[PDB]
């Protein structure tokens, strides 16, 4: 059997609803052979929903399942930072007929909190990274919402390789992320340059932190 | 209490085979349920892979991707296997073993393992260096470059010091190989304590206040 | 008997 699930995102501000939308290609098991299951990095899903719409031990009331048959719904009333993560639905069917169960693709849930503005920081290589031949240099936007961009800037030129991002989950008290850029080159390269500029976007604000190589 | 715990994965080279195990403490295998296997590869859903029914029946059954390359065997009263072969990169993922409820008791019986990490790869563990951050002469940070393979752990004074604590998701290079960063802002040193248990690296790194 | 799910 195949789940397909509403998209790959929604979003809602803290005390609005969430609406995820799972559809089986074939009726699960009598009916209400459904589980709703959020996951967040790291851990293996946690049951929320069975049987299409009870709600597991110590799962709070703001989930509530619905649907039969091949059509099933989960709505998140009140959503609160901690419900940021990823919601699957998992069908069950008789294994001697069909797969025992399946899982549909998953639903990210985006909550919107206070807007925060990012704390950037720019870290420039130590010393001892230039012996290994490379260098890694790490920009860090901490504390923000909503999402930013990173811009890497040498002497001025906008970098478009090199870069990798690594954004943390949204945190459960307060809905801001954290995000980790870095910019790698060899030792040689890096030590053709001379300014080194993390640029961190949020809307129309810009924060510019940046290292000249000499002063280090 | 009743739980469970995956274990086996590794490391291992494309074609080769490895065998994951499902250990069930605070219980035996009784009857119905099944013993089921899913996995789920970075930024990816799990998907399902094979139940067995932990009665007499001893049934078993398979995604249809995976009857092939896939068998799933009760070795003990306490314990599940998954061997795999004929592994590619496309089987790189966090493997889960779960109890399954029949109908009626699906809440009552459902468990999870925390996960077993199978990395398929034609390279070799490898320990990460660690290099100190900090800003060119607070916030201050330690990177876990070049590791194989997944995890590493880092703390800050011995795990004292958790406030003001960011560890970024690690990220895979295209070597192969994984970085990540730990940052920690802080108003008395502090020191990032890193492991890699598949190398047996463990590294303390004080992070002066500049470079 | 193995239930049928």
């Amino acid at each position: 059997q195949v789940l397909t699930q509403t998209a790959s995102s929604v979003s809602a501000a803290v005390g609005g609803t969430v609406t995820i939308s799972c559809q089986s290609s074939q009726s699960v098991y009598k009916n209400n052979y459904l589980a709703w299951y959020q996951q967040k990095p790291g851990q293996p899903p946690n049951l929320l929903i069975y049987n299409a719409s009870t709600l597991a031990s110590g799962v709070s009331s703001r989930f509530r399942g619905s649907g039969s048959g091949t059509q099933f719904t989960l709505t998140i009333s009140g959503v609160q930072c901690d419900d940021a993560a990823t919601y699957y639905c998992q069908g069950g069917f008789p294994c001697r007929t069909a797969d025992c169960n399946v899982f549909g693709g998953g639903t990210e849930v985006v909550v919107k909190g206070d807007p925060v503005a990012p704390t950037v920081l720019i870290f420039p290589p130590a010393a001892d990274q230039v012996a290994t031949g490379t260098v890694t240099i790490v920009c860090v936007a901490n504390k923000y919402f909503p999402d930013v961009t990173v811009t890497w800037e040498v002497d001025g030129t906008t970098q478009t390789t090199g870069i990798e991002n690594s954004k943390t989950p949204q945190n459960s008290a307060d809905c801001t992320y954290n995000l980790s850029s870095t910019l790698t080159l060899t030792s040689t390269q890096y030590n053709s340059h001379k300014e080194y500029t993390c640029k961190v976007t949020q809307g129309t604000t810009s924060v510019v932190q940046s290292f000249n190589r000499g002063d280090c | 209490q009743e739980q469970l715990v995956e274990s086996g994965g590794d490391l291992v080279k494309p074609g080769a085979s490895l065998t994951l195990t499902c250990t069930a403490s605070g219980f035996s295998f009784s009857s119905n349920y099944w013993m089921c296997w899913f996995r789920q590869a970075p930024g990816k859903g799990p998907e399902w892979i094979a139940c067995i029914y932990a009665g007499n029946s001893g049934s078993t059954y398979y995604a249809t991707w995976a009857k092939g390359r896939f068998t799933i065997s009760k070795t003990s009263s306490t314990t599940v296997t998954l061997q795999m072969t004929s592994l590619t990169a496309a089987d790189t993922a966090t493997y889960f073993c779960w109890r399954r409820g029949a109908y009626g008791y699906y809440g009552d019986l459902n468990l999870w393992g925390p996960g077993t990490l199978v990395t398929v790869s034609s390279g070799q563990p490898k320990a990460p260096s660690v290099f100190p951050l900090a800003p060119c002469c607070v916030t201050l940070g330690c990177l876990v470059k070049g590791y194989l393979p997944e995890p590493v752990t880092v703390t800050w004074n011995s795990g004292t010091l958790t406030n003001g604590v960011r560890t970024f998701p690690s990220v895979r290079q295209s070597s192969g190989l994984y970085s990540l960063s730990s940052v920690v802002s802080v108003t008395p040193e502090v020191t990032c304590n890193v492991a890699h248990p598949a190398t047996n690296t463990k590294v303390d790194k004080t992070v002066a206040p500049s470079t | 008997y193995e239930p049928e799910a």
